[PDB]
């Protein structure tokens, strides 16, 4: 085709966890915040042009959780198997010392949709100036995530971006150092 | 934690074709990664993709009104949502940043690659060709392939093995639909 | 302007 545009909804058990959001080639447009009952614009701007009621997407979650215990059943109660993410770490620039850049955890291609992902700067966590994304659908139906971290490059730190998952057997960290 | 988990996911895809003159909706119900049901607008009715979608394909088709709400859907929510969001996602265009630097592909070696880091761009489709002297270097070409950043913007690097000559002049060159004529960028061992 | 949803049908118990 020349472009797609993806509604994409998941409720999990026995998490709770639900989620809505949609997609355009593969970026996400927006998600809706299930909790605060509000439109989450993945850029800001994008808010600016469009509006979107958030309280709509409640309604498809509660229909999407009816529908799980249906097909839980239907399966007479198959779950999922874990599979475990590939994890890379990359800059989104050339790394120049003392030029601020960010580091991209990037989460790819795993299920279930739940992650605890920690940047670590010289082994302790770092928490100042983080974001990320929300879970993203994959062609495949599995999921992917961004982690982002802004910092300033520099000889004498390191990181690493710490993924825990089921599917894996102990947490994935993938290294970051300049050179 | 090791309870057993169990995933329902909802797919409502809307599939363009030369602008808005050809739209396809699909309506795909998930348990795990199993498509079980869908509603594909070529057909007009839910057909079960598993056996496990069987009850919903069959009972969803006997209701006219859900019929109806779906086959109307290529306009009322495709259509709709195209114009809505168009101006800043169709027509979004980033210009790509292009920096070339040579490296070694190991530490003690004298510089073997030469590196076209090409940043920032969207959307993701991209051309990027190495040439020395003037003519194209097709052997000894590797990259990244397309990297997506997770905020609208891509990136890619394309290595190309050779060892620097003094009098050489290597060049990347950038196809991208943000651009108008190719970007290129010079690089040269004593410059 | 404002982006529709579309629904999830509720599936046969
Ligand atoms: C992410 O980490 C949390 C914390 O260990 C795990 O979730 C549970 O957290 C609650 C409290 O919020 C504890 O009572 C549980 O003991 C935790 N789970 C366990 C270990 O039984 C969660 O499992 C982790 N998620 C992963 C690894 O995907
Ligand atoms: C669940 O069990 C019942 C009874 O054996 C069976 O009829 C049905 O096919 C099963 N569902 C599956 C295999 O997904
Ligand atoms: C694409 O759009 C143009 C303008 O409407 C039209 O001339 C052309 O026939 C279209 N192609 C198809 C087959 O949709």
């Amino acid at each position: 085709e020349e472009h797609v545009i993806i509604q994409a909804e998941f409720y999990l058990n026995p998490d709770q966890s639900g989620e809505f959001m949609f997609d355009f080639d593969g970026d996400e447009i927006f998600h809706v915040d299930m909790a605060k009952k509000e439109t989450v614009w993945r850029l800001e701007e994008f808010g600016r042009f469009a509006s979107f009621e958030a309280q709509g997407a409640l309604a498809n979650i509660a229909v999407d959780k009816a529908n799980l215990e249906i097909m839980t059943k239907r399966s007479n109660y198959t779950p999922i198997t874990n599979v475990p993410p590939e994890v890379t770490v990359l800059t989104n620039s050339p790394v120049e010392l003392r030029e601020p850049n960010v580091l991209i955890c990037f989460i790819d291609k795993f299920t279930p949709p739940v992650v605890n992902v920690t940047w670590l700067r010289n082994g302790k966590p770092v928490t100042t100036g983080v974001s990320e994304t929300v879970f993203l659908p994959r062609e495949d139906h599995l999921f992917r995530k961004f982690h982002y971290l802004p910092f300033l490059p520099s000889t004498e730190d390191v990181y690493d971006c710490r993924v825990e998952h089921w599917g894996l057997d102990e947490p994935l960290l993938k290294h970051w150092e300049f050179d | 934690d090791t309870r057993p988990r169990f995933l329902e996911q909802v797919k409502h895809e809307c599939h363009f074709f030369n602008g808005t003159e050809r739209v396809r909706f699909l309506d795909r119900y998930f348990y795990h990664q199993e498509e079980y049901v869908r509603f594909d607008s070529d057909v007009g009715e839910y057909r079960a993709v598993t056996e496990l979608g069987r009850p919903d394909a069959e009972y969803w088709n006997s209701q006219k009104d859900i019929l109806e709400d779906e086959r109307a859907a290529v306009d009322t929510y495709c259509r709709h949502n195209y114009g809505v969001v168009e101006s800043f996602t169709v027509q979004r265009r980033v210009y790509p940043e292009v920096t070339v630097y040579p490296a070694k592909t190991q530490p003690l070696q004298h510089h073997n690659l030469l590196v076209c880091s090409v940043n920032g761009f969207y959307p993701g489709s991209i051309e990027v060709r190495w040439f020395r002297n003037g003519q194209e270097e097709k052997t000894g070409v590797v990259s990244t392939g397309l990297i997506q950043n997770g905020d609208w913007t891509f990136q890619t690097l394309v290595m190309l093995e050779t060892v620097p000559r003094s009098g050489e002049v290597y060049t990347c060159q950038v196809e991208h639909p943000s651009l108008t004529s190719p970007l290129t960028v010079e690089w040269r061992a004593t410059g | 302007s404002a982006v529709r949803l579309r629904s999830s049908v509720p599936g046969v118990r």
